[PDB]
């Protein structure tokens, strides 16, 4: 792998060697690769037309739909062409028949610019919107017509015709349908009933359609039908309506039905009581205004006294009920707590039931999510130790909820920071960091970060838990995500007081700091970590040293902060590269030329005995070629292959790089 | 801080 390795790719395909294109990916890296305008391999192997080249490009895991500067993509250069059999193998895995560029246009859109036959008849098949129009305001249909080839423009027009017929086709059957749930007949009314809550589980189009055709004041009129098989397929559409988006949500707030759906939370039977909390539930998952309108129509006393339900599932819904609700502003979570949840719900954290006990956890977690006082109200209503004692629980899935109840705690001010270590969460927390869920490592990294930025009070005891020993081997893991999260929390530490500052350096932790910041790239941390005492020539068990990361990494800032500093220029890993050979294979000249200004070795051979002038060679790295000659490379080095940088350059097919060699030999 | 919310559709 290397940058290197996704060189030539970007020119096999616009040449057009299925061989050398297989050779280029046979060891494996980047099936995709950048460009100076953002293509990438896929992009101009079907420019060009090599069908041999597209295929070979995804069934080793690429992507289909990649953007360059100008949003083009694979379907839109595959149609500018009038390619066909190389369209549906973008069309077949998951390819945008409609994509959007900055000019507006589509692939049929300049299908028809030039007037392509048997392409179009492939994207319409697969859905291609014939009626949106460019930024221009000219449609596929008038784009044929001023091209003067009016062949497949016919195609296009019925197509579009026949769009037509069968959106109306829609309106008139949904409008019939909506119309039967007036009818006496009892049969025909939930036939279209179920029909309409059937169309209404789809996708937020087709719920779209159901509220265009005029069907919520009917659903709303059928929840108070004497017939409660009515009304219960009354609820289940109008739960399907709420699930789709805001302005879907809206709807049937604005149809009135909200003051039906709380007064069914007082309905004995539970199969209705489990639809109205499931269309509650979605009409909650809202925007704060619309879970506003769920808390005005006075659902909450209801759902909380649906919290001391003997029913265990019903339980759970208004638990997901209250959840919801509770993931709004402060002004809707404060609504919870007026209303006496916390009680409630810190009781139900010792109930035996693990689903319930999710539940539980993730309405506490919403309410912690809000401000100080919000906070504070979870932390006077007693949940702290049951919640630390949850951290000791044999199911991950409620020790991951338990974590984010107390991560949510911890970001408030360091009155509640102080709280939840009172209660002694902090030694479950740093044990928690030697987890083998990573996702639990995460979680228990979130608190621990939450907590390490409060007062010198608050970081002493993050101290004295034992974190900086767990959190400094952190450093080291392979999730970069847990490297930074770590990195963050040694920060807030060393944020505090000298001491506290002198603890995380005493920890050994600047050895590692340095390493992240050295493949990150913002150099002005890794002048903190050098100026704070971080060794610039400590290696690895590879042997690399900081100075190998940023000239593989290409951070041009980093690699002269750090030969400022004293780096070793011509430091050794275990294979014998030295940064120069990093810097020469990635192809990064303005590197390359800094390392051999401060002292590089222009002809250092490692192991195999491969020269910086090897590894330029073989990548087509021309430049750095030069460059290298001009500082007193070995034209005629010989690895232990026998192979001279020149033979490279002809084995890889680099030939203004063997027209230099040959002649600067 | 790291305040975060939790939806749930269904």
């Amino acid at each position: 792998g290397g940058s290197c390795l996704g060189k030539k790719l970007l020119e096999a395909a616009r040449a057009g060697q299925d061989d050398e294109v297989r050779i280029l990916l046979a060891n494996g890296a980047d099936v995709n690769t950048a460009d100076e305008t953002g293509f990438t391999p896929l992009h101009l192997a079907a420019w060009e037309g090599h069908l041999g080249i597209v295929e070979v490009l995804l069934k080793n895991g690429a992507d289909v739909n990649a953007n360059d500067e100008r949003g083009h993509t694979p379907l839109h250069l595959a149609a500018y062409t009038g390619h066909l059999e190389i369209v549906e193998v973008l069309l077949k895995n998951g390819a945008g028949v409609n994509a959007t560029d900055v000019i507006g246009t589509a692939p049929l859109h300049l299908a028809a610019m030039w007037g392509h036959l048997e392409i179009v008849e492939v994207l319409l098949k697969n859905g291609a919107d014939p009626k949106a129009q460019d930024k221009f305001g000219k449609t596929p249909k008038d784009l044929a017509k001023d091209n003067g080839h009016e062949d497949v423009a016919k195609l296009i027009d019925k197509k579009a015709q026949e769009e037509e017929e069968e959106e109306e086709k829609k309106k008139k059957i949904l409008k019939d349908l909506v119309k039967k749930l007036s009818s006496p007949n009892e049969n025909e009314l939930q036939n279209a009933l179920w029909t309409l809550g059937n169309i209404a589980s789809g996708g937020n189009e087709q719920i779209q359609a159901v509220i265009d055709a005029g069907a919520l004041p009917a659903l709303v009129q059928l929840l108070s039908s004497p017939n409660e098989q009515i009304l219960q397929e009354a609820l289940w559409a109008l739960s399907n309506i709420a699930s789709g988006g805001n302005e879907q949500i809206q709807a049937v707030i604005d149809a009135g039905a909200l003051p039906a759906l709380v007064q069914l939370l007082s309905s004995p039977n539970e199969q209705i009581l489990q639809e109205a909390l499931w269309a509650l539930s979605n009409i909650a998952s809202g925007g704060n205004e619309q879970i506003q309108a769920v808390i005005d129509a006075g659902a909450l006393p209801a759902l909380v006294q649906l919290l001391s339900s003997p029913n265990e599932q019903i339980l759970q819904e208004a638990l997901w009920a209250l959840s919801n609700i509770a993931s709004g502003g402060n002004e809707q979570i404060q609504a919870v707590i007026d209303a006496g949840a916390l009680p409630a719900l810190v009781q139900l954290l010792s109930s035996p039931n693990e689903q319930i006990l999710q539940e539980a956890l993730w309405a506490l977690s919403n309410i912690a999510s809000g401000g100080n006082e919000q906070i504070q109200a979870v932390i006077d209503a007693g949940a702290l130790p049951a919640l630390v004692q949850l951290l000791s629980s044999p199911n991950e899935q409620i020790l991951q909820e338990a974590l984010w109840a107390l991560s949510n705690i911890a970001s408030g001010g360091n009155e509640q920071i102080q709280a939840v270590i009172d209660a002694g969460a902090l030694p479950a927390l740093v044990q928690l960091l030697s987890s083998p869920n990573e996702q639990i490592l995460q979680e228990a990294l979130w608190a621990l970060s939450n907590i390490a930025s409060g007062g010198n009070e608050q970081i002493q005891a993050v101290i004295d838990a034992g974190a900086l020993p767990a959190l400094v081997q952190l450093l080291s893991s392979p999730n970069e995500q847990i490297q930074d999260e770590a990195e963050k929390t040694l920060l807030n530490i060393a944020n505090g007081s000298e001491e506290q500052q002198k603890a995380v350096y005493d920890a050994g932790a600047l050895k590692y700091l340095l390493i992240i910041a050295a493949k990150r790239g913002f150099a002005d941390r890794v002048r903190l970590y050098l100026r704070l005492g971080a060794d610039q020539n400590t290696a690895d068990e590879t042997g690399f040293t900081p100075l190998h990361l940023a000239a593989w990494e290409g951070h041009l800032g980093i690699v002269e902060v750090l030969l400022k500093n004293g780096a070793d220029v011509n430091a050794n890993d275990e294979r014998g590269h030295t940064p120069l050979h990093l810097a020469a294979y990635t192809g990064h000249l303005e590197i390359v030329e800094v390392l051999l200004k401060n002292g590089a070795g222009v002809n250092a051979t490692d192991v195999i005995g491969t020269a910086p002038l090897h590894l330029a060679a073989m990548c087509g790295h021309l430049e750095i070629v030069e460059v290298l000659l001009k500082n007193g490379a070995d034209v005629n080095a010989q690895d232990k292959f026998g192979k001279t940088p020149f033979d490279l350059a002809i084995d890889n097919g680099n030939e203004d790089i063997a027209e230099v060699l040959q002649k600067a030999a | 801080k790291r305040k975060r919310k939790r939806k749930r559709k269904r």
